[PDB]
């Protein structure tokens, strides 16, 4: 199709906005939900929130700005929950930070957010005449030294590999993206609308299909910050500016029988957990190596 | 963004501090040993 | 206790002044102010311009549709019958349209006879600038047309002010002669162009392109931009002079901070010289033929 | 050098000055409501039918002996007392009281409502903007019961009349900063209350003043607040451990 | 004091006097009294000279108001919208006439210090001086120590 | 010029400082945990460490006995010192006391205060500053580095 | 005396038209007759100017000044008033717009020196005024950059005119 | 020495508004992970320390109630137990304090 990348971005944003408007119009009235605070700090706290409008970020604002600054993830009584996803029913909320006793869920959320940011940088850092298709974000554990993202490039781009200058340019683009604060928004959609949202990336369509297959209700979780829309598992961090240290470590071209995919590995640390210069250098050196964990 | 001051020992764990100290000590020892023969490089 | 009333009254005046400074009241209508007489104001406005208007035409021109609608709303809210006289106010729409048309035609003819080399787009831009909201509203406010205009919203937005001014123009055209109306237009709208520049109101985008098109029309091959003089190249504030040569003959020159700006200014100077709108041109003739 | 501060505000009341008052405090109304009418829970469904509500409302007013004796006592105390002409006057009084509260006309509001009703309708609203209007009346107001309390110590008889009112009202309460707080001004929401009026029979003037506003226990909950409300928990001392209720 | 007070340039309203001259005085309202001795001059001026002045200048709306006031005043409102209020308290008929003529001749602008006694639009006829308007051009436009 | 000085000036002189330190040490021995000024606690830390070493020399050591007699003003603590603190501090070499800075006193002086505590006491544990768990992001990255280093050998 | 900071909180605004931006809520509070010194209280007031309410409370908690506790109590009372009386949600979405300290009625006593000499000693009292505005704190003003300095210098050079020329 | 002239308000402001005399903002403020109150990174939490101080004061008050004299100090180790607890084999033979309060969460058996 004869579509400019900016036109594709505009169409995706318009369709996402239409879906959000439909979700908002699904609730005609403002229902009151009584949410308990099950956190260790202030037990028994009660919040009278608006149904499908109020957010755990708003609950943190009601509590104090310290909760907004520290807490990244919300546990709504059975599951992790991002700060900018509206609550549905009456429940209990527990806030989760980076320095908690079991921060693993927050670490996964930060890992996925960093992978999505790297994919957003990669998709728009390439020339328009070339074709770039994001495949997915392979969930590698925190033990692995770098978050990985899979990208399929044009056929004529299969010869060259990005150099140190290209990696530094990618890092500068990521830092520029971080400098502007872009909240992460999570929207619950169906495969029927996700297919028309993406409509161009075959790998993304396959990912949507395989993610909807395991869901009986055909529900696909979409995340959007700024003008970038992507599908990923679980919640994400509320703010981009939480990422303080950010580096694009390396790239590894893995060749299969059907196509060859560039796996970009990058390293990042949040503002709360920033490390020393030598420690960061050692972590980057470790992340330079190949990471292979898909199942 | 009122960021707080952070030192290298604030965010480390009990088991990691000796590991960091060793990873610095052996790296410095290797760097010093590398330059021990300047006339042949 | 100081026995006295003059000091108390003077301090009351001072307190009123301080209150006025602290909280400025919204502007009020001159008609709503006590000293007012509409017929005397109309006669004074007619006599002050050395013109002979018609009182009925001026009263027709000084009423507005918004004022009529406000009066009708008040009539409906009060429950009184006003259809006998309020409906026969004879809105100034026709007078305003006639004034706009006559003013545009007269200004176009004036500019065509004064500057034959001005293009159609240039003369249209000049006419639109002279008939624009800012100039017309400024003229009406200086002539106290706003005070005599019967309309709600005493600020009298620029569209209402322009409509009233052109209704007055049309009333003058209908009452007096077309020559007298043209003289009035020349005296009260062209004088606003004194000391102004053609480009300040034309706002062209490609002076070089317009210049080369004009030279092609005038049978000139192409202008060449050549650096005549300059003052500093590595300095923080360089100065350049770029001249335009046609057949190795200088036609215009322009200064600038950078070479591109100097070339654009030289093109603008050449265009102004070709069109005749120059600082050394003939001043506008204000006489009685 | 010997100078001290003054004007220390303190509110200390004692029984001796209260009992040594030369003149007793004049009261234009009683404290509260003596006999609170308990409506049946099926009124919401009964209101769907016209005659099935009107016949019951007429029958209940006549079958009660206390209401009949109270009406008879009111009639013998003051002539020209008609039950049939009462609901229109009560409706007009309620409408004018709401209009006066909207207009912040405290004098007329005092003339209409009583001293036990004015604070409850002025206290939390004196610093806010009210936009209330009357659009329609689904059901005419109906006189349910009439009560009278006689105090023989001063020889004072106070008569309170209870009228069920089903009204269609639009309410919009703004904030002191100009932003909307409670509800929209174009929604004609339906309400059902019981207005209890009070009138002093011994007083030669004896104006009808609204005294109480009874709401049924089974009434639907009020509309949600536009803002979000946070309820703090119990403040715990360092030596006190928290107890989670279940 | 120039540093203490405000200032303005020599300007004319609506380029008056270029095409035609327009009297900038719009309305003139006298407020006087019939029984106050201080209003003798205003009363005599109204009796004698106000009609002749109105005939001489038809472009100004003249209002006269006798009222129980102690300070006779004259308010002149100009086409600029400016309002200038003066006191005619205990002044002779000649002084009143002189003040009225002065107000009529005034343009209604602010009476402050004028920075320049002249105002010419585009005074750069035949050109404006620049450091290159008197320096001869060398062959090829070379710098003094530049070798081609 | 205060170069090469290890003793800070307290009280009304050297003897006054010695008496104040002796009283603080007696209180620390009696209560197993005390709180005082930060400088006073820091100065008393060395004497507290030395007292345990003297007690570990044995009950029959006359030098240690007379040292305890001089320092511990309350003579009921000397048997306690020689039969409770010394026996429970045997394998420990120099980890006898713990000192932690507490927030400033609520009095108008706003002095900088510390708390000293003998280890292994029968008192509720102080809110010690605990390190971050190994499950944190940076700690997990360091664990991965450690695993890579172990696998490299 | 004068009492206007208390009455400034009793003003009522007209209802906002549909489509106008939401006007942020403003709460004025003041503490009268504080034993603290005027300049010492002014230092604390200047410390928390333009900062968020939570950060100001955190700084006042560890501040060793005697008036720090008083200002913290004043801020807590102002926040409680904003939550309860005013229609202000997100109690942590307030920032200190203005924080000022003035003097009040002093007490005069005699302070002896010697040789029969004495001076006038002024027991001082201070008043603290605080204004809280709903919304995020305004950003701090960064120092002027080199490009902005160059732009200003070029504008100043270009705005010149030949004085006393015509 | 006496001042020669009155110092102006501009000079006074320039002297007593310098950043040296201004209060510096402390960036070491953090929240306690246990009770959620404010504390510094190098200082113990005030709330938790107050809890510990209260518990220690109660324990010492009871252990001094046990000893009827000022110079009657135990010659052996001491152990404090709460309601619903019994001394273990390793805790036997030592002085025993018994509290009616239950064992706090922060206080470990050990
Ligand atoms: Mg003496
Ligand atoms: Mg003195
Ligand atoms: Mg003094
Ligand atoms: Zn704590």
């Amino acid at each position: 199709s004869q579509l400019s990348p900016t036109e594709l971005i505009e169409m995706q944003n318009d369709l996402f906005n239409k879906e959000k408007n439909r979700q908002l119009s699904l609730t005609p009235r403002t229902e009151k939900i009584e949410v308990k605070h099950v956190g260790k700090t202030d037990p028994g706290t009660v919040f009278v929130m608006n149904k499908n409008i109020s957010t755990p970020y708003s609950c943190a604002m009601h509590l104090s700005e310290w909760y907004c600054r520290k807490s990244i993830l919300a546990l709504v009584d059975g599951q992790p929950w991002d700060m900018y996803k509206p609550l549905t029913k009456s429940c209990e909320i527990k806030f989760l930070t980076f320095k908690d006793d079991d921060p693993g869920e927050v670490n996964k959320a930060y890992w996925r957010s960093c992978a999505m940011m790297m994919g957003c940088v990669i998709e728009r850092a390439f020339k328009d005449e070339y074709v770039v298709s994001l495949v997915r974000a392979p969930e590698v554990p925190v033990i692995a030294g770098a978050f990985c993202y899979d990208v399929v490039l044009d056929k004529r781009l299969d010869e060259w590999m990005p150099t140190k200058e290209n990696l530094h340019s990618f890092t500068k683009d990521a830092r520029a993206l971080i400098y502007k604060d872009l909240p992460f928004e999570t929207l619950e959609v169906e495969a029927k609308v996700a297919l028309e949202i993406f409509q161009h990336n075959k790998y993304k369509l396959d990912f949507i299909e395989e993610k909807a297959s395991q869901n009986p209700e055909r529900i696909v979780k979409l995340h959007r910050f700024g003008d970038f829309i992507d599908v990923s598992e679980g919640p994400l961090i509320p703010r981009t500016s939480i990422c303080f240290q950010y580096e694009v470590s390396a790239v590894h071209n893995l060749q299969t029988q059907s196509s060859l995919v560039r796996r970009f590995q990058g390293l990042s640390l949040p503002v709360h957990l920033r490390a020393h210069f030598t420690i960061w250098n050692k972590l980057l050196e470790r992340s330079r190596k190949m990471v292979t964990e898909d199942k | 963004h009122g960021k707080s001051v952070t030192w290298w020992d604030e965010h480390l764990s009990e088991e990691n501090v000796p590991f960091v100290k060793q990873l610095v000590s052996d790296e410095n020892k290797a760097q010093l040993a590398s330059k021990l023969c300047p006339l042949k490089d | 206790a100081k026995k006295g009333f003059r000091a108390a009254y003077r301090f009351q005046k001072e307190l009123e002044r301080w209150r006025l400074l602290r909280c400025p009241p919204p502007p009020v209508r001159r008609s709503e102010k006590p000293n007012w007489d509409y017929h005397a104001e109309i006669q004074a406005f007619g006599h002050r311009l050395q013109e002979t208007f018609s009182l009925d035409l001026l009263k027709t021109a000084f009423v507005n549709s918004c004022y009529i609608k406000s009066e009708e709303a008040k009539r409906q809210k009060l429950g009184i019958d006003k259809e006998a006289a309020l409906l026969n106010l004879k809105d100034n729409q026709e007078l305003s349209e006639q004034g706009i048309s006559f003013s545009q035609t007269c200004l176009t003819q004036f500019f065509e006879d004064a500057f034959p080399d001005l293009p159609t787009e240039g003369v249209t831009s000049l006419v639109d600038f002279l008939t624009s909201e800012e100039v017309v509203c400024h003229v009406a406010r200086n002539l106290a047309v706003e005070q005599l205009a019967l309309s709600a919203e005493f600020p009298v937005p620029p569209p209402v002010l322009r409509q009233t001014f052109f209704a007055v123009i049309g009333a003058l055209l209908q009452s007096s002669g077309p020559e007298r109306t043209a003289l009035f237009i020349r005296d009260f709208l062209i004088t606003q162009m004194t000391g102004k520049e053609l480009f300040e109101m034309w706002t062209i985008t490609n002076p070089m392109g317009l210049l080369v098109e004009e030279l092609k029309k005038r049978k000139i091959s192409a202008p060449e931009s050549r650096l005549t003089r300059q003052s500093g190249s590595t300095t923080a504030l360089p100065v350049y002079f770029v001249g335009l040569y046609c057949d190795r003959k200088l036609i215009a020159e322009g200064p600038g901070e950078t070479v591109l700006v100097a070339e654009e200014e030289a093109a603008r100077v050449a265009l102004r010289k070709l069109f005749g709108f120059t600082e050394n041109r003939r001043p506008w003739d204000y006489s009685k033929p | 050098s010997e100078k001290e501060f003054v004007e220390h505000a303190r509110k200390a009341g004692l029984v001796i000055p209260h009992e040594r008052l030369e003149r007793p405090i004049h009261l234009a109304c009683t404290a509260g409501i003596f006999d609170a009418y308990v409506p049946p829970e099926g009124d919401a469904r009964i209101s769907s039918l016209s005659k099935e509500g009107l016949a019951q409302r007429a029958e209940r007013l006549k079958k009660n002996v206390a209401s009949q004796l109270s009406i008879r006592k009111i009639r013998e105390s003051d002539p020209n007392f008609k039950i049939k002409d009462f609901p229109e006057k009560a409706k007009d009084i309620f409408i004018e009281a709401h209009l006066c509260l909207n207009n912040s006309d405290h004098d007329r509001l005092h003339t209409l409502v009583t001293e036990n009703c004015f604070p409850d309708m002025v206290w939390d609203i004196r610093y806010k903007t009210v936009r209330w209007s009357f659009v329609e009346s689904l059901e005419p107001p109906q006189v349910v019961q009439v009560r009278c309390s006689s105090l023989m110590n001063q020889g004072n008889i106070y008569g309170q009349v209870t009228v069920r009112m089903h009204t269609r009202q639009t309410l919009a309460i703004y904030d002191r900063f100009g932003r909307l707080m409670y509800g929209q001004e174009d929604v004609p929401r339906d309400v059902l209350e019981y207005v209890v009026f009070e009138k002093h029979l011994v007083d030669p003037y004896g104006s009808w003043r609204m005294h109480g506003k009874i709401i049924p226990p089974w009434a639907p909950p009020k509309q949600p607040i536009l803002k979000t409300v946070m309820i703090p928990g119990p403040q715990l001392k360092p030596w006190e451990e928290f107890e989670e209720p279940q | 004091t120039a540093r203490g007070t405000a200032s303005r340039f020599l300007t004319s309203v609506l380029h008056n006097g270029l095409g035609r001259y327009v009297q900038q005085l719009q309305r003139l309202s006298f407020s006087l009294s019939r029984d106050a001795p201080s209003s003798r001059g205003a009363r005599e001026f109204v009796e004698r000279e106000v009609t002749d002045f109105a005939r001489r200048n038809p472009g100004v709306v003249i209002y006269v108001n006798p009222r129980p006031c102690c300070v006779p005043r004259v308010v002149a409102e100009y086409l600029n919208g400016a309002v200038r209020e003066e006191s005619i308290h205990c002044k002779s008929v000649e002084e009143i006439a002189a003040l009225v003529q002065k107000l009529a001749d005034q343009s209604g602008l602010d009476v402050i210090r004028i920075r320049k006694p002249f105002h010419t639009d585009s005074p750069s006829i035949q050109g404006q001086w620049h450091p290159f308007t008197n320096k001869p051009t060398t062959l090829g436009g070379l710098r003094p120590r530049e070798v081609q | 010029i205060s170069h090469g000085r290890v003793f800070r000036r307290l009280g009304l002189g050297p003897e006054s400082r010695i008496h104040l330190l002796q009283n603080l040490l007696t209180g620390l021995v009696r209560h197993e945990r005390i709180e005082a000024s930060w400088a006073r606690v820091d100065e008393l830390r060395g004497y507290a460490e030395k007292l345990i070493d003297y007690g570990k020399l044995g009950d029959t050591n006359e030098r240690a006995m007379r040292m305890a007699d001089f320092w511990l003003t309350e003579k009921d603590l000397i048997p306690k010192l020689f039969q409770v603190l010394a026996p429970r501090f045997q394998g420990q070499n120099g980890g006898y006391t713990r000192m932690l800075q507490i927030p400033n006193r609520n009095e108008q002086d706003r002095a900088k205060m510390a708390v000293i505590e003998y280890k292994g006491n029968c008192l509720p544990p102080l809110p010690l500053p605990r390190r971050d768990s190994n499950l944190t992001l940076l700690n997990q990255l360091l664990q991965g580095l450690r695993q890579d280093q172990e696998a490299s050998s | 005396i004068s009492r206007k900071w208390e009455k400034k909180n009793k003003i009522v605004y007209p209802p906002q038209l549909p489509g106008e931006p939401r006007r942020p809520a403003e709460i004025y509070h003041c503490r009268r007759q504080i034993k603290y010194s005027k300049d010492k209280m002014w230092y604390l007031a200047k410390l928390i100017r333009g900062m968020s309410i939570d950060q100001a409370l955190a700084q006042l908690e560890f501040s060793d000044k005697k008036g720090a506790q008083i200002i913290k109590e004043v801020l807590l009372e102002a926040q409680d008033m904003a939550v309860r009386d005013h229609n202000v949600e997100f109690r942590s979405n307030l920032y200190v717009a203005e924080s000022t300290s003035g003097r009040g009625q002093y007490l005069k006593r005699i302070r002896y020196h010697g040789r029969g000499r004495f001076g006038i000693m002024e027991k001082v009292f201070c008043h603290y005024f605080v204004k809280l505005v709903e919304g995020p704190p305004p950003p701090r003003e960064a120092p002027k950059t080199a490009v902005a300095h160059a732009r200003e210098y070029i504008q100043e050079l270009r705005n010149r005119t030949i004085t006393h020329a015509l | 020495a006496a001042p020669k002239n009155r110092r102006s308000i501009e000079v006074n402001r320039c002297r007593r508004r310098n950043p040296q005399k201004l209060i510096k903002v402390k960036n070491n403020i953090d929240v306690c992970p246990e009770c959620g109150h404010l504390k510094q990174k190098h200082i113990l939490c005030g709330y938790c320390y107050e809890k510990v101080r209260k518990e220690t004061a109660e324990i010492r008050r009871q252990m001094g109630k046990q000893e009827g004299g000022p110079f009657r100090a135990p010659t052996t180790e001491t152990v404090v137990l709460y309601s619903g607890e019994t001394p273990s084999e390793q805790d036997q033979g030592k002085r025993i304090i018994e509290r009616e309060r239950k064992r706090p969460s922060w206080f470990t058996q050990n």
